[PDB]
């Protein structure tokens, strides 16, 4: 009927908004290793 | 060592010609084992002698007792086929779902027509012939499916006869599993398999439970609180006997499906194998 | 002629981390059509209100509830057997080497919040069993899992239907050969019968027990290793457990004489009433001279309530000579009990079947 306040009250908000990012690394930021690569045969749904 | 490639109709009518590439990706009931079935389905209803001719019985076990094939894409002057019955294994095979029912990987299925209702088939005006497309499922739900449809069957049978209701609202009966809703007797009318095939078979199993149970409760039971009287025995222990070789158990069928979806609808990628 | 399955798992309820290759897991099911069968399966005997609350507090004690409750599509599938392997292992007449191998599980695996949900799960397969809702048609077999991963709650669990323990040969350890190694200290021994010279294909099978007592009901794990068919096994299930099945019988029964009609259907010119049934007329004027026996249907409702066989016909062996080796290893300062089962290959359809004789 008239929703008289008697006490306080508070509400909670959520935010989420979407960000660029920028990267850059120096050169001994991290190394890469070639490992070992073999050629297999497998079974598919329909061939090989 | 060679294989069994089926006919290619070569020169055909557009319209057929785009029901058939609609229809192949759906699964294709094998030809007869020695040479080739095309008139089976024909003569399967010949003998009618003026009535109804009983096929869902020998539909039923021709299924049971015949495989099935899987067919490939048409091209115009060769035809190229797959099978893995008799002839040579595949490196995986491609069948698109057909079955509604959810179905999971890793458990032993079943193969069984639905004969309540109506079930998907193709039918052209210019062949004149019909495929019946049977229903995969589980033996273990398959069992209460048709005990369900059993008792369905008992008691609309009971209703109809005592003439005065007799239906009990025991609560929902429908029936929910990974959110598909599934609801069984919804209707009473145009029941055209309900009472005209299996009514035979229900009626012999009812008169065979209710003279057992008689002969039973004859002299069995005592801590409760010229006519020699063996050939209804022998009969009832010979139709049981016989219902019971006629039951049948094919669980052959098996689904693997490498890496794919959770959830099962038909139109998806699956794969077909045996045990 | 290798296939392969893929599901995903959880964090919340199974670590991966923990468990070695050579597992062997069990794919269980949602019980979507369950929660519905179970008010005809408790039937007038018991009430369903206990199953009610029982569900509600496993379905409160369960994490995510907006995906579990109707459906297993994000739920875990894969679900460790040592646990429930432990805790049903306390009737078995052996707990020396049990507790000691429990005292650090529940130390390392368990604590923080678990032991409430550890009683919820057993209060609500107690309950389970006692109203006799026959939860066993979901459990099933698999093979060896060699391989595992996971990058962020999700594990890419994989198996296979037969075991390549003898052509793996994965050499991505120390060792040389792969193998699996699974605890069998609930196996049942079969022996007595059998102790004789008896070689050749034996066959497994996965019994579950079901008992019938007051307060004391449950279903424990069991396993057979003997070459019999499905005959002998159950005549030998039948009259074996004689007086357990006797005792169920006895509990069950929580609550009429003989007819001479027999003798004058029998004798000719027995009193026959069809054209008058025909017609009608007396329909209801005749049956009342007959005999109404004073029969009554309360002195046994049911009598599947007595099942306690739940045998199942998974998992072959061709090798002769069986005999389990057992070791001692380490993983870090708790020894496990590991068997060397390698080099060996299972498969077979599961046969579920509720004998009762």
């Amino acid at each position: 009927t008239g929703f008289h306040p008697g006490i306080a009250f508070t509400v909670v908000r959520q935010d989420r908004f979407a960000t660029e990012q920028l990267l850059y690394a120096e050169r001994a930021s991290e190394s890469y290793f070639v490992g070992q690569i073999q050629v297999h045969h497998h079974d598919a749904i329909g061939g090989v | 060592p060679f294989e069994i490639e089926v006919l290619l109709p070569g020169e055909l009518s557009p319209a057929e010609t785009s029901a058939l590439q609609k229809c192949e990706g759906k699964i294709i009931t094998f030809s007869t084992l020695r040479h080739r079935a095309s008139l089976v389905d024909i003569a399967l209803s010949s003998y009618y002698i003026n009535g109804a001719p009983p096929d869902t019985l020998s539909l039923l076990e021709a299924y049971r007792m015949r495989f099935a094939a899987v067919i490939t894409r048409v091209i115009p002057g060769k035809l190229l086929a797959h099978a893995i019955g008799v002839g040579t294994p595949t490196p995986g095979l491609f069948i698109q779902n057909t079955s509604p029912v959810d179905l999971c990987n890793g458990d032993y299925i079943c193969l069984l027509p639905p004969v309540f209702g109506s079930a998907d088939s193709i039918r052209l005006d210019s062949v004149g012939l019909e495929i019946v497309f049977p229903l995969t499922i589980p033996q273990t739900l398959m069992r209460e499916i048709i005990a369900k449809v059993v008792a369905r069957a008992v008691e609309r049978t009971a209703a109809g006869a005592q003439i005065l209701p007799h239906e009990v609202l025991r609560g929902a009966d429908v029936i929910c599993y990974n959110g598909r809703r599934y609801e069984l007797e919804t209707n009473l009318q145009h029941r055209d398999g309900s009472d005209a095939a299996i009514r035979t078979l229900v009626l012999n199993l009812m008169f065979s439970i209710n003279e057992g149970c008689l002969l039973l409760l004859a002299l069995i039971p005592t801590l409760l609180v010229r006519f020699p009287i063996y050939e209804t025995i022998s009969s009832w222990i010979s139709t049981s006997s016989r219902l019971g070789d006629t039951l049948g158990t094919r669980a052959i069928l098996r689904v693997c499906v490498f890496d794919g979806p959770s959830t099962v609808h038909p139109g998806d990628r699956t794969a077909v194998i045996q045990v | 002629t290798t296939q392969l399955i893929q599901q995903v798992s959880l964090t919340d309820f199974f670590r991966p981390d923990i468990e070695h290759a050579g597992s062997i897991v069990l794919i269980l099911r949602h019980p979507s059509d369950m929660i519905g069968e179970a008010n005809t399966l408790t039937q007038a005997g018991r009430d369903p209100d206990v199953l009610l609350e029982g569900l509600r507090n496993l379905f409160n004690a369960c994490t995510a509830p907006w995906t579990v409750g109707e459906g297993g599509g994000l739920r875990a599938y894969v679900t460790s057997l040592s646990f429930i392997a432990a805790c049903r292992a306390e009737e078995y007449t052996d707990k020396q080497a049990a507790d000691a191998n429990r005292t650090a599980i529940v130390s390392a695996y368990g604590c923080s919040r678990m032991e409430t949900r550890l009683i919820r799960f057993s209060e609500c397969l107690r309950a389970m069993v006692q109203c006799h809702v026959f939860p066993h048609r979901f459990i099933s077999f698999f093979g060896s899992l060699l391989e595992y991963t996971i990058q962020d709650n999700l594990c890419n669990i994989t198996a296979v239907a037969k075991g390549p323990q003898e052509a793996a040969r994965t050499d991505k350890t120390s060792t040389r050969r792969v193998t699996a190694n699974i605890p069998a200290c609930v196996f049942w021994d079969v022996d007595k019968d059998l102790h004789l010279s008896a070689d050749g294909l034996k066959h497994v099978f996965l019994v579950f027990v079901y008992t019938q007592r007051r307060q004391r009901e449950g279903v424990r794990l069991h396993l057979a290793l003997s070459q019999l068919n499905e005959q002998c096994f159950g005549r030998g299930i039948g009259f074996l457990l004689g007086r357990i099945r006797a005792e169920n019988a006895a509990w069950g029964t929580e609550g009429t004489r003989a007819l001479p009609l027999v003798q004058l259907s029998n004798d000719p010119t027995s009193p026959r009433c069809s054209i008058g049934e025909i017609t009608g007329v007396n329909w209801n004027l005749a049956r009342q001279r007959l005999y109404q026996w004073t029969g009554d249907f309360r002195g046994l409702p049911t009598q599947l309530s007595c099942m306690y066989a739940a045998y199942t016909l998974i998992g072959t062996i061709p090798s002769e000579s069986v005999r389990y080796t057992r070791r001692m290893e380490r993983f870090g300062g708790y020894n496990v009990p590991t068997i060397w089962l390698e080099g060996v290959v299972w498969g077979g359809t599961n046969t579920w079947n509720e004998c009762y004789y």
